[PDB]
């Protein structure tokens, strides 16, 4: 329930996240993956406002969504727009990025990402200087995975 | 001759007998009246409630983020529902954060475990 | 996992660090008392990955190095307690060249002062 | 348990051992990218208990 906004310059020990951290230069801010992902998913209609004058005529009968409107089958919108669950998931982002897993427990308490994920090797059975002698090839595998 | 979908926006009678209602299919008319207070939402027309342009959480959700209360004479107000508070993490390659206290906290959890048994 | 256990599970068990939960009986249903652990009143540090002491990166064995402005220590992760880094506190991997954001300060030795005596 | 934390359950986010994931939007849905550590190269040890 905080809106964590993201980091303004992003300097994460070379690991890029530019790909799933929202983007300003589009009308949603949607990241370039999720952009990706509304793409491929088709909906039956879009805007849910078909007005009377719009089904009007044969429109009614070559229509799915008029045929429907015209025997009492509505469609509701959702509560949350697609923009507020953009929202979200940035806030999700942003707050894993910087704080690791500190902001589901209480406060978020920042915390550099390269440490962040020695103490995730940690968390597998690794030693943390594995992490820190592989950094930069660690950090390019992310981004070729990612890509 | 008819279409589009009509939802009516209430307060408890108990508390008054104002109503807002949607008229999704609608864009502000094939409405049962207007006056003032007409509120284009993304989920229909809305008539019969005040719009500001402050942000509150849901208390009567209408849908498209837009949600309606009933608060202070006395009015229904339709407004864009707030996410929560915007907050920052200040993140930098070298700063930590360790907290030096704590709280016991002690939150309830209730669950459903049966229903009524029923014989016919 | 949480009356008869404690969870790892993240919020499966109340928000934050689980530590137990007492079970209550109610009608149809039951209500669980989660106790967790919840952080409170944090402070800045500054941080490292390593030390450098004698051109050996030195990383800590649990715990992180702070420093309150001008001396290093190494605390647990949750709960603020600076101590003197040691060679008990950490463990030495490789040299300095290689790790990103090493910093340079002394690991003290218990053993050093005593077997002189 | 994978955005907020990191899961030890096998398999539960992504094949390998869980380091973090991400979480995106998709419509009507959710989409996580599951990062894991996959250990690679395995090379035969004599061993002893
Ligand atoms: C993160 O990755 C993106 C691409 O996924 C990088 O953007 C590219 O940057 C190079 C040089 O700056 C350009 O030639 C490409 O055309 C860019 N691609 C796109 C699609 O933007 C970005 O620079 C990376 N971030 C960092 C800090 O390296
Ligand atoms: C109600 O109608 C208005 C216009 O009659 C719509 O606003 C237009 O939206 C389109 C989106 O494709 C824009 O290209 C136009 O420039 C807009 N026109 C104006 C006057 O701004 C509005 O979107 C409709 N309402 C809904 C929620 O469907
Ligand atoms: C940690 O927090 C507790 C509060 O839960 C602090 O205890 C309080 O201490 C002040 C004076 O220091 C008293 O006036 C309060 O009545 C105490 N509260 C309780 C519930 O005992 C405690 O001092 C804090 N510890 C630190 C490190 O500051
Ligand atoms: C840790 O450091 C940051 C950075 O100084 C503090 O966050 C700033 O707090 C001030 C208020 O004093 C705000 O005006 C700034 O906007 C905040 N952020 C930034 C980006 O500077 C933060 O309060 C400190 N935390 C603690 C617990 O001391
Ligand atoms: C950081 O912590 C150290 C140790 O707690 C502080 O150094 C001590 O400061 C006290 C108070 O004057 C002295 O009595 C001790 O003799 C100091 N120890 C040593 C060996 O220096 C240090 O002052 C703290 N630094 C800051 C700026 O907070
Ligand atoms: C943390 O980030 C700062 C800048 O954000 C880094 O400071 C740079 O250090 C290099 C040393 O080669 C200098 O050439 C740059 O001019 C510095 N930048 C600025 C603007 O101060 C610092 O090195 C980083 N530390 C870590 C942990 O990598
Ligand atoms: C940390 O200490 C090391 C050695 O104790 C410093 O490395 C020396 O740096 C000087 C000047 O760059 C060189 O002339 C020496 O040859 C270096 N010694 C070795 C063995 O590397 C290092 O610069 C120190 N770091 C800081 C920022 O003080
Ligand atoms: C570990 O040792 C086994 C046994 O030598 C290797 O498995 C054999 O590989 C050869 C190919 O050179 C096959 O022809 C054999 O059938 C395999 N098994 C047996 C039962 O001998 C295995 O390749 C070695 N693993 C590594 C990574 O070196
Ligand atoms: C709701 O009903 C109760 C009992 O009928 C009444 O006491 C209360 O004042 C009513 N609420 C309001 C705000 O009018
Ligand atoms: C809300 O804000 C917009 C622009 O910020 C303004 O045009 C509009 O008059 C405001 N509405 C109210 C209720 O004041």
């Amino acid at each position: 329930k905080q809106i964590y906004k993201t980091p303004p310059i992003k300097d994460f020990g070379g690991f890029n996240f530019s790909q799933i951290l929202p983007d300003p230069s589009k009308p949603s801010k949607r990241s370039f993956i999720e952009d990706l992902l509304f793409n491929k998913v088709t909906l039956a209609d879009a805007g849910f406002i078909k007005q009377y004058g719009d089904c009007l005529g044969d429109i009614a009968a070559r229509d799915l969504i008029c045929a429907q409107k015209f025997n009492g089958l509505t469609v509701l919108p959702p509560l949350l727009t697609d923009e507020m669950i953009a929202q979200y998931t940035s806030a999700l982002l942003a707050g894993t990025i910087t704080s690791g897993w500190t902001f589901g427990a209480g406060a978020a308490l920042q915390i550099p990402f390269a440490m962040q994920m020695a103490y995730r090797f940690n968390g597998i059975g690794v030693t943390q200087n594995v992490l820190y002698e592989n950094q930069k090839l660690i950090a390019n595998q992310f981004n070729s995975a990612i890509g | 001759c008819s279409f589009g979908g009509v939802s009516v926006i209430t307060p408890g009678t108990n508390t008054s007998n104002q109503v807002a209602v949607l008229y999704q299919d609608v864009n502000c008319w094939r409405v049962y009246s207007t006056g003032s207070n007409v509120f284009q939402t993304r989920a229909g027309c809305l008539i019969g409630a005040e719009h500001v342009n402050n942000s509150y959480e849901c208390d009567i959700p209408i849908g498209a983020g837009i949600c309606a209360s009933y608060q202070t004479s006395q009015s229904i107000i339709a407004y864009t529902m707030s996410l929560g508070a915007e907050n920052s993490v200040a993140y930098s390659n070298n700063s930590i954060a360790i907290p030096t206290n704590f709280t016991i906290s002690v939150t309830t959890e209730i669950l459903p475990v049966s229903m009524t048994k029923t014989s016919v | 996992e949480c009356v008869l256990g404690q969870s790892k599970r993240v919020d499966f068990c109340g928000k934050g660090y689980h530590l137990m939960s007492f079970p209550q009986s109610a009608p149809h249903g039951v209500v669980f008392l989660h106790v967790t652990y919840v952080p409170a009143q944090e402070k800045n540090f500054t941080t490292a990955p390593a030390i450098c002491h004698d051109g050996k990166a030195h990383f800590p064995r649990e715990g992180v190095f702070v420093s309150n402005g001008t001396h290093w220590f190494v605390t647990q992760r949750n709960f603020y307690e600076p101590q003197i880094i040691t060679t008990d506190n950490t463990f030495v991997s490789g040299n300095c060249d290689v790790v990103i954001g090493i910093v340079n300060n002394t690991v003290y030795d218990p053993l050093q002062p005593e077997l002189d005596s």
